[PDB]
DNA sequence: GCTTGACAAAAGTGTTAAATTGTGCTATACTGGGAGTCACGGATGCG
């Protein structure tokens, strides 16, 4: 019945179960079979790239050597394709380490392959060392690469999130040594740089938090309902801002024509573009000082009480 | 890669099985790569002799 | 004005239609000055 | 495939299932089923309806 | 959840550059297809991420 | 709490019937589409430009093309040329002469 | 309704140094995870 089917019915749905049973299906290969296909690799390539090479100027070649050259470059191409095959299953014991740490299993095993492919572009059969002592480098290069550019909703880069690491490290590591979480100044004592930098670092390392978590003992409200938006419009500014170019632009400038008409330029009301003295004083027939002596007496004008009384209200 | 829609695959009923006349489970083994399909055949090497 | 609704099933096209950019990059934000990134998922 | 891989054409995943509703035509299996949901009596009519 | 996108699909555009072999497109695209249900709709299938 | 959002208000005179002058240039692109872009006074004229679906494109103009280029990627090729020479590998391609 | 000239402060150019960011590389050998069930209507089939 369903309580015994309903365990199995959704095997159907877990990669994590499904991938590790489709991945063996090709026997992990040795020393002596490997040489053989590493060197055929790169006969393949090598032979490839004579095509190229040949052609570039062009001639013609015996139909046998012809395929002959065809058939190595395939079966070059089906080494490389059993080599890559023969150790996901490395690949994956690899990954498995790095479980839980943000990334995805799978994605974690998919990463791994790809430093499984970058290291089989490098494993030398001529050196004596076997393949899996050369990939491990690489596959934990590209992993540890992979799970420190992407598992933040923030990209801290790899050479940030280096010494990131390295701080937790050593945070992790020197309580033993007293029985305390090391403080600024027992972190700074250790990692050859200043407390100031060290706040700086810690600071650096924080994770943002979602806003959809549920506050206040019920499945009601959520965190994210009472923060208040510090960018709203208010309505009352937006009328006073519009009074003051009804009572500044509209009013106090009607009343002393060209020596206001300065102002007009100068503080550049009237476009939004401030003018300076002798970019002004050039569409009249004036000098720069000339301007700025009109504007001397607009200021002092302006400036007395018996006008400024109006004005000062807004921000007194 | 194309990508089908969750909506449509399943729901019961599973719109795109009853448009392409698939049961659930043999259409979940085709999106999801688990097995092989036949798009299509030609009768010239069918009904060849 | 409103005088009914409709709801269809979008297509490709319309998907393409609706965007002025495409996300190329999955970076939120700038760790550092705080800015958005020229192809994350908040680009300007 | 490798026998006679030239005969036909076979995928997976949901690009396959692309392929099968492009060639999938409405006028087929509409005048099918309203066949069938007379023709037929029992299981296969409601199947068909 | 559209990081795990863009993610899986820029990887995946990796991946048919360099001509993998089909196991490790095809378990590219299988999670490309299982991240955007995630996206669309958690929890129909599977474990929810 | 007081949330902010990385940005401003400002509520200056907005209007339309005194604007400035546009250039408006218009860009074809590598999969067929072309878009149009309006500019500023300052009369530049990008001859590139990166559209909204996501494709670079390239004015319809058609003013200096290839404006810049950047290193070739590495190959496998080069990565065997690292760790090899000539010599062995034309061995090898002899040593697979014949089955 | 305003000029000549002279000084000092602020707005730009350019070269260089320093820091900040991105990609590659490490060779004994190791080879395939693991996590705390029932109730509801609909498809199939029996006569």
């Amino acid at each position: 019945r369903q309580a015994r089917k309903d365990a199995e019915l959704t095997a159907s749905a877990d990669s994590v179960r499904a991938y590790l049973k489709q991945i063996g299906k090709v026997a992990l290969l040795n020393a002596e079979e490997e040489v053989e296909l590493a060197k055929r690799i790169e006969a393949g390539l090598y032979a490839t790239q004579k095509l190229a090479e040949l052609a570039e100027k062009g001639e013609k070649l015996p139909v046998q050597q012809r395929r002959d050259m065809q058939w190595i470059c395939r079966d070059g191409d089906r080494a490389k394709n059993h080599l890559l095959e023969a150790n996901l299953r490395l690949v994956v014991s690899l990954a498995k380490r790095y479980t839980g740490r943000g990334m995805a299993f799978l994605d974690l095993i998919q990463e791994g392959n790809l430093g499984l492919i970058r290291a089989v572009e490098k494993f030398d059969y001529t050196k004596g060392y076997k393949f899996s002592t050369y990939a491990t480098w690489w596959i934990r290069q590209a992993i540890t690469r992979a799970m420190a550019d992407q598992a933040r909703t923030i990209r801290i880069p790899v050479h940030m999130v280096e010494v990131i690491n390295k701080l937790g490290r050593i945070q992790r590591e020197l309580l033993q040594d007293l029985g305390r979480e090391p403080t600024p100044e027992e972190l700074a004592k250790e990692m050859d740089i200043t407390p100031e930098k060290v706040l700086e670092i810690q600071q650096y390392a924080r994770e943002p938090i979602s806003l959809d978590q549920t506050i206040g003992d019920e499945g009601d409200s959520q965190l994210g309902d009472f923060i208040e938006d510090s960018e709203a419009v208010v309505a009352v500014d937006a009328v006073s801002f519009t009074l003051l170019q009804d009572q500044l632009q509209s009013v106090l400038e009607t009343l002393s024509e060209r020596e206001a008409g300065v102002v007009r330029l100068r503080f550049g009301l009237t476009d939004g573009q401030p003018r300076t003295l002798d970019e002004i004083g050039q569409v009249y027939g004036v000098t720069r000082e000339r301007i700025r002596q009109i504007e001397s007496k607009t200021m002092s004008k302006l400036r007395h009480p018996s006008r400024s009384q109006v004005l000062r209200d807004y921000l007194d | 890669a194309p990508v089908t829609h969750i909506w449509y695959f399943k729901g019961v009923p599973s719109r795109l099985g009853y448009l392409l006349d698939l049961a659930p489970k043999d259409l979940e083994k085709i999106i999801y790569f688990a097995a092989y399909v036949i798009t299509s055949v030609d009768d010239e090497m069918r009904h060849n002799e | 004005f409103f005088d009914e609704l409709r709801i269809g099933l979008a297509t490709a096209d319309d998907i393409r239609n609706w965007s002025y950019g495409e996300v190329k990059k999955p970076e939120t934000i700038n760790y550092r000055t705080l800015k958005p990134e020229k192809d994350g998922l908040f680009c300007e | 495939q490798d026998r006679y891989g030239e005969y036909f054409t076979g995928a997976m995943g949901a690009e396959s299932i692309k392929k099968l509703i492009e060639n999938f035509d409405i006028d087929a299996e509409a005048e099918s089923l309203r066949e069938v949901i007379r023709s037929g009596k029992g299981q296969k009519k409601l199947r068909a309806l | 959840l559209y990081r795990r996108v863009i993610n899986r699909n820029n990887r995946l555009k990796r991946l048919i550059d360099l001509g993998a072999p089909e196991i490790i497109v095809n378990n590219e695209k299988r999670m490309l297809q299982e991240s955007v249900d995630a996206l669309f709709d958690n929890g129909r299938r599977g474990r929810p991420v | 709490l007081r949330g902010s959002r990385l940005g401003a208000v400002s509520y200056e005179t907005d209007r339309n019937h005194d604007l400035a002058p546009r250039q408006v240039a218009r860009y074809r692109t590598d999969n067929g589409e072309e878009f149009d872009v309006p500019f500023a006074d300052d009369a530049e004229i990008p001859g590139t430009w990166l559209c909204r679906n996501g494709l670079e494109g390239t004015l319809i103009e058609g003013d200096v093309p290839e404006p810049k280029k950047v290193k070739p990627p590495r190959t496998h090729w080069d990565m065997l040329l690292e760790r090899r020479s000539v010599e062995e590998l034309e061995e090898l391609l002899k040593e697979r002469l014949d089955l």
